[PDB]
């Protein structure tokens, strides 16, 4: 051990990757949310 | 030296560390359970990529510091990224865009997932020193160095058009190498 | 024909490359000088940087032809443009064994305690106060002082007094107001109204010789630049 | 002002260490060290195409560098050629 | 305005005009003693003194561990410290290769003889009244001088020499004829330290206690 | 020898072509979690371009697109700035090339990497040549 | 304006001095300085 | 016999002015600094023949000058303000768009109170409060004497703003670190005047960061102003040194006055507002005409040999040099400000232009009589006072230059009306 290791479960792994700014909720978007259509 | 050779050309992900194998086999299962939307595949791929890169860099730097030599991390990262820059599509989803067995880039796969709605499933594959070099955009030099038999056969069968954007390609050709004084623009 | 050969090779760069090209600096460019013999003469620093061996290391000599090759060899492949290793940035051209031994003998000094005096000095002069380092080197060349003999060199109040965080051993504060601060390596004579009158340094000829040679090299380079 | 310093100055001027300083000084205004090489090569080619034998004192690259150093306020010899007057 | 308060070390709840004080900067402190008007600014007044961290406006009362003069006395200042030359990092094309600091630790205030001016044709210094100013303890005390010279008070105070040793804690007044040249004391201290180190190294051998030091 | 021959052949097409790929992501290097000793934390940041401004109260130590020297690392370890975002080859936007800001400072001359420098061959050689000893 | 040295200078000291002179003066000055240091060291040895 | 040169009238400056910089990494090639009654100036001491490339005459390092960025994160590349000092709260509490001289003035005041700093030794050569030509250090009498209402109002507003900033930031409850910087309210005004009259905006690059900042550079503020400059500032990023380089192709002889361009392409009012300087040959000063008469443009440019695009007008000497000595910046500014008409290649009618020139002349006469004084009276007043205030001198020179520009426009209109019929 004694190295950089993410947690075992995913719930706190998400807060860990949000702490290191690897991924965030502002990066979740598809063509729908980007081009802004509502008939889908 | 054998440690460096076996951590660079990964025979299996559990050979370098069983913790990494356990973490990956937990990540993929728990990210198929929850977040079934392509965002789940995306976040799982990103997490696996980050963990694999960090672990590989740490192991290489530890095996280098144990002997007394000092090497900067950028040289290691340049190779580590090329080791784990490609993703592998699973064998259960087939469409007119991609085949079940393919090795596509990570950024291309993520952008296609953000673009296309068709079910696209991909899992991060850790290539090796030899395996990653056998799958390149050129067949003259970077592919025809080890086999020289099938890398030419498949290229002639597909009719591959190779753009001379490399160094050894132009070395074998004989023209000016696009590095340094040859790099125009 | 030899005169014409010299006139041709006066300013034509030549490339030297060892047969085993293990390191990245194995291929360098030099300016050829006509020498008599059957062996290529190279600089000791470049030889140490090119992994010199006890056995005879074969050297391949290549001569560029085109103008572009000559410009690239003169502006990029010279040794004075590549002195830092690309691994982390450490100087690849460092003084060799003999140079390090010479520098260590110069800057080592000599004995200071029981090895220089037999009995305790508490019961009972050094070399005269040399106003300039030139006089010290001249006295050393005249064989009047030894290389390890301590001396006092008048320092021109440069205020760059190199020492450690150690208070002076004694401060002779007289009645008129001029007190002498005696340290382990130097002496500061200070008047009443906070004025550094004199500064004397207790050192040998090797330290001042090295300092003078480095300073004079810097100054000569700066002057020849103009 | 060190009195005994003329010997190494003459050694610098004679051995040819002035060019090593001039190249480093000229590489202080250019971003890429490759475009500078290309420009010097092009200028040398243009100067050797006009007059073949009259490329300078001995060569053209040294002539181009001397011309570039003389236009900045630093007097340099013609193509960095200074023969030894003490050769019998 | 002349103001004196309790001896507790805390703020005075106001600020003082530094134009009427002496600013004696130390390593980790700075002192302020009131200055009465005078041609040459050397007259002190130890009735009012303030301590403050370096470059700050938080004034406080220092620690007094000796009886202080209650009258205008003419003194002279002399610092006692050691230079600290460090090798700073170079992240510039012409970054300085070295850095020099004085790092004063003690300040000595030697009272003049009979409060005479420096321009007096018969000027002298009184070494029996020396006030040190510590920087680590924020204290200002007196110097336990040891006057060892034949003559007593009838001896003229023009042939004297204050020798300071032991990190500014030992004071001795001796005549200027029996002084020691710097090389002598340097060699003495070096010889003592070298002999101590040599006896340490050899003590760890089995042939000790049956040997001789020649 | 074989290890160097393989490592060079792995990365050859990586040549600095652009000045700024335009990325807005950076790796987070912290001493409390990533680098237990101080020497490793210093060696990781030398020659790296910052990805986000490092603030200390209302004053900024260093802004984006700024190289990091030993002085900046000393200021960081003195002011106790744990979250540090730097630009690395991992956060670049291409696998066939890298930009000047993602690579950083070249140890050969001491500034940004000039366009057209074969960083891949240099990396392969600098990783292979220490393997002999 | 170089630092005056009064202690022994080993290989690491020379390496650090050269690394600092390259950053303070440049490679042009450092080459001549190293050449003169080599000459003096050979003479002394 | 001594050579008669424009630099020979002045005497050589103090050698300490160059000695305090030569101890640092400062060099001055082929230049000689000379002090006179107006102030210091930079002259040439060597004939510079027409060069193919630029030649450097000054090398000013970065560690000798102040620098504050123009964007929101204020980064001082020469790090002289330690973290925690309360002066950064004064620098930061400013609008990042309208007031940039306040931050430079505060940084200069702090540099005046920091040891081992170059500006503690260079401050002895800066102009005092009596030899400065800025209008911040002026009185109400001189501002009313300017005979310009808008400029006087702007200067009064700026003085008020300076005083209000000093009163709001330097209050009584301030710690002593800030109070000792500017004890009197005149010190801050002088600091603002120096920061406003000697600032240079230049895009500098250090390491990998390329930003634009406002920097007060020493030995380069001595360069005078000229609308036909001879030198320009260049930033060298390899050594972090600013350079002053002569233009490529221009011939410089011994004794010439080395000059650069301050605010290229600005009106003569902003010059008096910022630098307190006025020039009668300004090729950009605007004269406002309310009349509807329109002169012909192409004929007006052809008669005065003003050949070039409307963005760059120059006098072509090789067309006519001795014949046209009248052609200066004044006629160029006139041709740029005169109401002109042009409809294709239609030739002008002499009657229409002869009727328009008299209307323009009577408009110039009615706008010139608006001033209470005349030209000769101001010309006698300027030399009637041998040693007067610098602000009053600047104001009377401004009025004289305005009147001389009007007279030059009138004379040029006369030359055009009498030379259109060859
Ligand atoms: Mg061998």
């Amino acid at each position: 051990d004694d190295d950089d290791w993410f947690p075992l479960d995913i719930q706190e792994a998400f807060v860990e990757m949000r702490k290191r700014n690897i991924f965030d909720v502002s990066d979740m978007y598809t063509i729908t949310d980007a081009w802004g259509w509502t008939w889908e | 030296l054998p440690k460096v050779e076996q951590v660079l050309e990964v025979r299996s992900v559990d050979s370098i560390s069983m913790n990494l194998e356990k973490r990956i086999e937990g990540w993929n299962k728990c990210i198929t359970r929850i977040l079934g939307i392509p965002w789940g595949f995306l976040i799982g791929a990103e997490l696996t990529i980050a963990q694999s890169r960090i672990s590989l860099v740490n192991k290489i730097q530890q095996v280098y510091r144990s002997q007394g030599v000092q090497i900067h991390n950028r040289h290691l990262e340049i190779i580590v990224r090329q080791i784990t820059s490609k993703v592998l599509v699973s064998e259960d989803g087939m469409s007119n865009v991609f085949s079940p067995g393919e090795l596509i880039g990570l950024l291309r796969a993520e952008r296609m997932g953000r673009a296309l709605e068709e079910a696209i499933c991909y899992r991060v594959v850790l290539l090796g020193i030899t395996r990653a070099s056998l799958n390149t955009q050129s067949f003259i030099s970077e592919a025809s160095f080890q086999e020289t038999a099938r890398v030419l056969a498949k290229a002639a069968l597909r009719g591959r058009i190779d753009w001379l954007k490399g160094l050894k390609e132009n070395v074998v050709l004989g023209g000016v190498i696009p590095v340094g004084t040859g790099f125009k623009g | 024909v030899w005169e014409i050969l010299q006139e041709v090779m006066q300013g034509h760069p030549v490339l030297l490359n060892r047969a085993p090209t293990l390191h990245r600096l194995g291929i360098q460019a030099f300016q050829p000088v006509l020498v008599e013999g059957r062996a290529i003469c190279l600089h000791p620093l470049v030889c140490k940087g090119f992994n010199a061996d006890f056995d005879g290391d074969q050297m391949a000599v290549h001569v560029p032809l085109s103008l572009e090759a000559q410009v690239e060899a003169r502006l990029l492949m010279f040794s004075h443009m590549n002195l830092l290793s690309p691994a982390i940035g450490d100087p690849i051209s460092v003084p060799t064994q003999d140079m390090l031994i010479g520098l260590y003998v110069l800057t080592s000094g000599n004995h200071r305690g029981i090895c220089v005096n037999r009995y305790n000095p508490c019961n009972r002069t050094k070399e005269p106060f040399f106003s300039n380092s030139y006089d010290a080197i001249g006295a050393y060349r005249q064989k009047r002082i030894n290389l390890d003999s301590p001396l006092w060199l008048r320092w021109r109040l440069d205020q760059r007094v190199i020492a450690s965080r150690e208070t002076p051993i004694e401060v002779h504060y007289e009645s008129l107001g001029t007190f002498y601060e005696i340290y382990g390596h130097y002496l500061i004579v200070r008047s009443l109204k906070k004025q550094i009158l004199f500064i004397y340094i207790r050192t040998t000829v090797g330290h001042i010789a090295l300092y003078r040679e480095i300073e004079e090299a810097i100054q000569g380079f700066s002057r020849a630049y103009s | 002002r060190i009195p005994f310093l003329e010997e190494q100055v003459r050694k610098i001027r004679d051995g040819g260490k002035l060019l090593t300083m001039d190249i480093h000084r000229l590489l202080l205004n250019e971003d890429n060290r490759f475009d500078f090489v290309n420009e010097i090569a092009a200028e040398a080619k243009q100067y050797v195409e006009n007059n073949r034998d009259e490329y300078g004192a001995k060569k053209a690259i040294l002539h181009v560098l001397s011309n570039r150093m003389n236009d900045a306020g630093v007097y340099r010899a013609e193509a960095y050629m200074e023969s030894d007057p003490f050769k019998p | 305005v002349f103001t004196q308060g309790w001896d507790s070390e805390k703020i005075v709840d106001y600020r003082i005009n530094e134009e009427e004080f002496h600013k004696i900067s130390l390593l980790d402190c700075d002192f302020f003693i009131r200055k009465p008007p005078d041609p040459d600014n050397d007259v002190y007044d130890f009735r009012e003194m303030y301590v403050t961290p370096p470059d700050t406006d938080i004034y406080a009362i220092p620690r007094v561990l000796a009886p202080m003069p209650q009258k205008y006395i003419r003194c002279a200042m002399s610092d006692y410290g050691c230079y600290n030359v460090t090798e700073p990092p170079i992240d510039a094309p012409r970054d300085p290769m070295y850095k020099s600091e004085r790092e004063v630790s003690k300040v000595f205030l030697t009272k003049h003889y009979r409060n005479r001016r420096a321009g007096d044709p018969e000027f002298a210094l009184d070494f029996e009244e020396i006030y040190v100013i510590d920087s680590k303890t924020k204290s200002i005390t007196r110097a336990k001088v040891v006057v060892t010279v034949p003559g007593g008070r009838n001896r003229d105070r023009k042939n004297d020499l204050l020798v300071i040793r032991d990190n500014g804690t030992s004071f001795k007044i001796i005549p200027s004829e029996e002084r020691d040249d710097p090389t002598t004391v340097i060699e003495k201290e070096e010889w003592k330290k070298s002999r101590q180190d040599m006896e340490r190294h050899l003590r760890k051998l089995r042939d000790f206690s049956v040997s001789n030091w020649f | 020898g074989y290890l160097t021959r393989r490592l060079v052949e792995v990365v050859q097409h990586i040549v600095v072509r652009r000045t700024d790929c335009g990325t807005a992501r950076g790796i987070s290097v912290s001493p409390r979690n990533g680098m237990m000793p101080e020497r490793i934390f210093i060696q990781t940041l030398i020659g790296r371009v910052l990805a986000d401004d490092i603030y200390m109260g209302p004053r900024c130590i260093a802004t984006r697109n700024q190289d990091i020297g030993i002085g900046l690392v000393n200021r960081f370890i003195t002011f106790r700035a744990q979250p540090i975002s730097i630009r690395t080859p991992f956060t670049c936007r291409s696998t066939s090339w890298i930009c000047r800001l993602c690579y950083g400072r070249s140890p050969t001359h001491g500034d940004l990497v000039e366009l057209g420098e074969a960083v891949g061959i240099i990396a392969g050689q600098s990783i292979g040549e220490p393997g002999t000893q | 304006n170089l630092v005056f040295h009064n202690k022994a200078i080993n290989g690491t000291a020379m390496k650090r001095l050269i690394s600092r002179l390259i950053d303070h003066f440049g490679m042009a000055y450092t080459s001549h300085i190293l050449d003169q240091v080599k000459t003096l060291g050979f003479q002394q040895a | 016999q001594p050579h008669d040169t424009p630099a020979s009238q002045l005497e050589l400056a103090d050698p300490d002015f160059y000695k305090i910089g030569y101890v640092r990494s400062f060099r001055a090639y082929g230049i000689e600094f000379r002090e006179g009654p107006d102030g210091y100036g930079v002259f040439a001491s060597r004939d510079v023949e027409p060069l193919r490339r630029a030649r450097v005459i000054m090398e000013i390092p970065l560690e000798l000058m102040l620098t504050i960025s123009k964007k929101l994160p204020w980064m001082f590349f020469p790090d002289i303000i330690p973290v925690g000092h309360p002066i950064f709260d004064i620098i930061n509490s400013t609008n990042p768009e309208t007031d940039s001289d306040l931050r430079l003035a505060c940084l200069l005041l702090y540099a005046f109170d920091c040891k081992d700093n170059f500006w503690q030794l260079y401050g002895d050569f800066l102009p005092s409060d009596d030899e400065c030509t800025s209008f911040l250090l002026a009185t109400e009498e001189d501002l009313l004497e300017l005979q310009d209402e808008k400029l006087a109002s702007t200067m009064r507003e700026q003085q008020q703003r300076a005083l209000e900033f000093w009163e709001k930031n330097w209050h009584s409850a301030v710690p002593l670190k800030i109070k000792r910087l500017a004890r009197d309210p005149e010190r801050f005004i002088w600091a603002m005047c120096i920061a406003q009259s000697r600032s240079i905006n230049l895009q500098m690059r250090i390491g990998a960061l390329v930003q634009d900042a406002n920097l007060l550079v020493p030995y380069a503020d001595m360069m005078n102003h000229s609308f036909q400059p001879n030198c320009f500032f260049h930033w060298r990023f390899k050594d972090r040194m600013l350079e002053v380089m002569i233009n490529a192709g221009q011939r410089i002889r011994k004794g010439d006055e080395m000059t650069v361009d301050y605010m290229a392409g600005q009106k003569n009012n902003f010059f008096m507002q910022r630098y307190g300087f006025s020039s009668p040959v300004n090729p950009w000063d605007v004269i406002h005409f309310t009349g509807d008469a329109k002169i012909h443009l192409d004929t007006f440019l052809s008669v005065f040999n003003i050949s070039g695009l409307p963005g760059e007008y120059y006098h072509n000497s090789r067309l006519s040099n001795d014949g046209d000595s009248f052609v200066d910046g004044a006629i160029i500014a006139a041709a740029r400000t005169l109401p002109t008409w042009s409809d294709g290649d239609l030739p002008p009618i002499p009657s229409l232009e002869r009727k328009a020139v008299k209307e323009l002349q009577e408009e110039c006469h009615q706008m010139l009589a608006e001033f209470p004084t005349t030209s000769d009276e101001d010309q006698k007043i300027l030399d009637s006072m041998p040693d007067c205030r610098r602000t009053l001198e600047a104001a009377i020179k401004y009025r004289l230059h305005r009147k001389l520009l009007i007279e030059k426009v009138i004379q040029a209109l006369d030359i055009y009306q009498d030379r259109i019929l060859f």
